[PDB]
């Protein structure tokens, strides 16, 4: 994904 | 003497080796190749974010600034980190410490030109005898630095910059008074690895939308 | 004749189907679309049907997928040309799909369909047989001039087995033409400049 | 202090150069191409004379005199309307005959592209950047266009310095009260960079439109 | 003895033709260009003088002549650095004066271009091909070119079939050992002609680059 | 011009 990578990695 | 706060901060950060761990089973080919680079970089990724974190400034920052940062710099910061992992080595490429890529391999996955580019990053700090310190903290300036044209606190990314760019040109100024112009030297070299990130950014999605990726994963699963 | 003529005119795959969807109105796309899912279900055939060519299942499997990644759009259209033989200026993809100039207009395919008929003009003059077509179709995939070849003297020889057959064939069935069999290799160059040309064209209506 | 390497660039600077587009052609895509095109073709070959005068620039080989134009030309010219617009709000000064605004570079087609040239004005302007430091860092720009076939590395690696302590020492002389402003210039080369890419890519993507 | 039509083409085949790069001219992408085009152009001429004596060529229209040419030029040229190059490893020679390694091919831009011409050296290499089988595949390729634009398809397919007996008849009497031969040469034109299409397109591809008319001014201005 | 040269040619 790369946004879903980032996204999720931030996230929690 | 003693070191800088912030470079000594950057090296405890500095993650774990990651193996590439390509699979046995699969015939060599193009397509491995690059699958086993794409997986690669989808766990580095995950690190690299991690390490994001830990990195001063950046956690005090909106979480949109943080993902720009990041959705701008990844490829840099990736590409930078198997640059340094190559400095010992000649005309090879580490992407990990089970996935060294000579020329032979790189004719083979159609990475020549892409490879050649990233050894040009790699024959440059060569030659400066770039140190880790350094590494660490140019990774982070890349990521500081690294020109989204989406931010929205524009004076705290540049804060950014300027604390992390401190830290360079006082490791520099402590442990190299022999070269007064070393950190612009090492500052010097941010526009190549600008040119070959966007270069790796391009080839990637060029051969999506040339899709012959998931055509060979096909052929070898009706053939095997 | 032979052994191995004999062997490929039962590997042939059976006849498959384009089945359009006649609710969808005729364009550009859905002809795309149609030709898309025909040679996705065709290449999982023609994938079986390789491994069933004399000498193919005992190379690498590396070299295996090296030669159907070079040869796969050969083998297809190749396949379009034989069905189309015994028509005039009329592509048969499929006994239920037919494509005439008028339809290869409407799909955008004007200029490749027309080379694809320039293959079909050729054979027909020849009057290309069936142990001709599936002959030379096997030969494409071992001809087809990877540059990642690990084996080349084993695929050398599946070349050379495979020739001697069409040779054998051309010399016992085909006595009054002491050349045809290289007429028929001749014929190939503007199989591999075609089969260029719609790789080529593919990648560039992905895009667009 | 006064230093002897930029006051070189000062006098090395070119004069101004005007784009004078054709008030017989009506106003279009066409026409504003049509012009930047034959303006970066005038302005190329001031930028040739210009590159001479650069010191230690006219003692590499004629070989890598080219490999460092054909890297860097378009950063040169990028540069140059960049700090031509620096005292101007959102909009570009090729020339002072042509002046582009967002709904012109909507007409033409250039809005991302000189979206991306506007953000380097954004920041140049932020810094305050002085005639002193936009001559000085075309000069640099040109060292170190990364070319891939360089003849002789540590001659074009030395020009490199040499412009490098320019900065430098002027930095250290004029702008104490920031001992990172220097730095901070180089730091803006990617950016100039990255832009370069693009219209050059830009540039060879339109010879098809 | 030997076959009439290739004993024809051996004594057909043109002089030696050098590149006559200029030394003055620094070492460069555009050079090697420059140099390579000359070369071509200058080629061209004598490949179409050559023509003219392969047996029955004269006697089709102007305009079959001149579409035959159009559509295996490229394949000509080619078969020309690669017969040249048969006796080197890993260099091309494009002529005596003018011989590309890995190094040089990189300079000019041409890795790509130039390793897909060593994959037909290779091959040639291989089969230990001779000066006659190179004669008359030229001479192969140039009939057997497939373009559309025929007037006379029974006239160049006779042209074809009169050809491909010179060459089964040469292999039948200089290579008994190998009764495919004949074929195994024939097997190698969809290289060539593979080949051919790539220098082709890179061509017409670095026009629209114009990287060469940069280089000119640059030359001129930096003296 | 390519059919330029060759048409050129096959005149001299
Ligand atoms: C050049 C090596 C490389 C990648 C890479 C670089 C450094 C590293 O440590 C690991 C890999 C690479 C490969 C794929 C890739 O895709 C990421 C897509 N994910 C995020 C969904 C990114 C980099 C690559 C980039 C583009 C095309 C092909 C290969
Ligand atoms: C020539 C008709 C054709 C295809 C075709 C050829 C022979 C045949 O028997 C059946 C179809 C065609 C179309 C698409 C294609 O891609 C399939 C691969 N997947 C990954 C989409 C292959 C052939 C085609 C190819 C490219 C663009 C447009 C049309
Ligand atoms: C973005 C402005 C620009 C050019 C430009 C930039 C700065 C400047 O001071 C003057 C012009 C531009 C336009 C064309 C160009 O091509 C020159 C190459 N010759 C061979 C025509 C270079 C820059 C341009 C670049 C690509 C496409 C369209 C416009
Ligand atoms: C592969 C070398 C080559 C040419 C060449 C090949 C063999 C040979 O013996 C001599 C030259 C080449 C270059 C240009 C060319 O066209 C000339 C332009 N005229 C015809 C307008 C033809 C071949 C070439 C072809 C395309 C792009 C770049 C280089």
């Amino acid at each position: 994904g790369l946004e879903a990578i980032i996204r999720k990695a931030l996230m929690g | 003497k003693p070191y800088n706060k912030i470079v000594s901060h950057l090296l405890v950060a500095e993650p774990e080796k990651i193996y590439a761990m390509p699979d046995p089973t699969v015939p060599d080919s193009d397509i491995k190749a690059l699958t086993t680079l794409c997986d690669l970089a989808d766990r580095e990724l995950v690190v690299i974010i991690g390490w994001a974190k830990h990195i001063p400034g950046f956690s005090t920052l909106s979480l949109a600034d943080q993902m720009s940062l990041l959705q701008s710099a990844w490829m840099e910061i990736l590409i930078l980190g198997v640059v340094y992992r190559s400095l010992s080595f000649e005309d090879e490429l580490v992407y990990a410490d089970d996935y060294i890529m000579d020329e032979d391999q790189s004719k083979l996955a159609g990475l020549l030109d892409l490879n050649n580019a990233i050894l040009q990053l790699v024959k440059k700090y060569k030659s400066m005898k770039l140190e880790k310190e350094e590494f660490v903290t140019l990774k982070a300036i890349a990521l500081a630095n690294s020109d989204s044209m989406h931010i929205e606190d524009v004076e705290a990314v540049q804060k950014l910059q300027d604390v992390l760019h401190e830290a360079l040109q006082d490791y520099e100024a402590g442990q190299h008074m022999e070269d007064p112009r070393r950190a612009g030297k090492m500052l010097m070299t941010l526009p190549l690895l600008r040119q070959t990130s966007t270069k790796a950014v391009q080839h990637f999605y060029n051969i999506k939308l040339e899709g012959k990726v998931p055509m060979h994963k096909l052929f070898l699963e009706m053939l095997e």
